[PDB]
């Protein structure tokens, strides 16, 4: 309100491909976290269930980071079988 | 009958190195083939800490004296073993060294056991070959552990079945069942190699002698 406008949250069109700058703006949004706060704010999560649900999600994410990880490790490991039949 | 088993089989228990397998090895010919080389601290085992060294950049150092002691012990119950003319069976999951296993043993008239250990191979011998089978009487593992970096069932079912087991741990093996255990690297060629070698010669030294004292008394 108070702020400026048209440079928060602004795309400027490339050559009039409007789908590609929604794009970016939506991938800029989503990054930003604006999407799932707007998401999440249309109806009024309770703190107990916004503290599970955050922690829900850490969990998540530790578990998709560190399996990530192994499968990063391991991906070398995909070769051919070098003593194959023995 | 008892003479010519007291003189042939308890003749040779009277000796500290009977076969001379002392000779076969050195720890500068370990060194060389890198049997003191483990694998990271991380994946060190908290059995084979009293064989480590060390740690040397977080890389376990396998002390090549106890090595040595340990080797002298088992290629000397070995040689015992196949002079006496018990069933040596090699066992080993590498598949880089199967191979080499198998055509050791091959040439060396013992047996091996380097493909998957299917279920039962020795605690349910009688059934699965016949009532009549003779297990091996000892049984050398180049790789204790399975393809998984589990310990061999086999370990487990040898110490079932009172079979003597030879076994080359490296740090991250168990050697809580391996009847003598010898603390070394089983992942290197040369380590392998050497360990190859070593065997085929001490069981190959053991059968000559065998022969050579049976005609020695037999002549007489
Ligand atoms: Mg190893």
């Amino acid at each position: 309100a108070k702020h400026l406008k048209f440079i928060a949250r602004t795309v400027m069109v490339q050559e009039g491909n409007v789908e590609s700058a929604y794009r970016t703006l939506n991938r800029i949004l989503t990054m930003d976290g604006l999407i799932e706060d707007i998401k999440h704010r249309r109806y009024y999560e309770k703190p107990c269930r916004r503290r599970q649900r955050e922690s829900y999600e850490r969990c998540r994410r530790i578990y998709n980071m560190e399996m990530a990880r192994k499968i990063n490790f391991l991906m070398r490991k995909n070769r051919a079988d070098p003593w194959q039949g023995c | 009958s008892t003479d010519f088993n007291d003189k042939i089989l308890n003749e040779p228990l009277k000796h500290s190195d009977f076969f001379n397998v002392k000779e076969l090895f050195s720890v500068r010919s370990l060194f060389d083939a890198r049997v003191h080389l483990g694998h990271k601290a991380g994946c060190r085992h908290r059995f084979m800490e009293p064989y480590i060294f060390g740690s040397r950049l977080d890389h376990d150092i396998i002390d090549l004296e106890q090595t040595a002691t340990h080797l002298q012990l088992a290629l000397n119950f070995t040689a015992h073993m196949a002079y006496r003319k018990g069933i040596i069976l090699f066992i080993s999951r590498n598949r880089q060294f199967s191979y080499l296993i198998e055509n050791m043993a091959r040439d060396c008239g013992e047996y091996a056991h380097t493909r998957y250990f299917r279920g039962g191979m020795l605690t349910n011998a009688r059934l699965l070959f016949g009532p009549t089978v003779r297990l091996p009487d000892l049984i050398i593992f180049l790789h204790t552990l399975n393809n998984i970096f589990e310990p061999h069932v086999a370990v487990r079912d040898a110490a079932k079945m009172n079979i003597p087991t030879v076994g080359i741990v490296d740090t991250n093996c168990n050697p809580c069942l391996i009847t003598y255990p010898v603390p070394g690297n089983d992942d290197s060629p040369l380590a392998v190699h050497l360990y190859c070698r070593l065997f085929q010669t001490a069981i190959t030294r053991a059968k000559e002698k065998r022969q050579q004292v049976e005609a020695l008394y037999r002549l007489q």
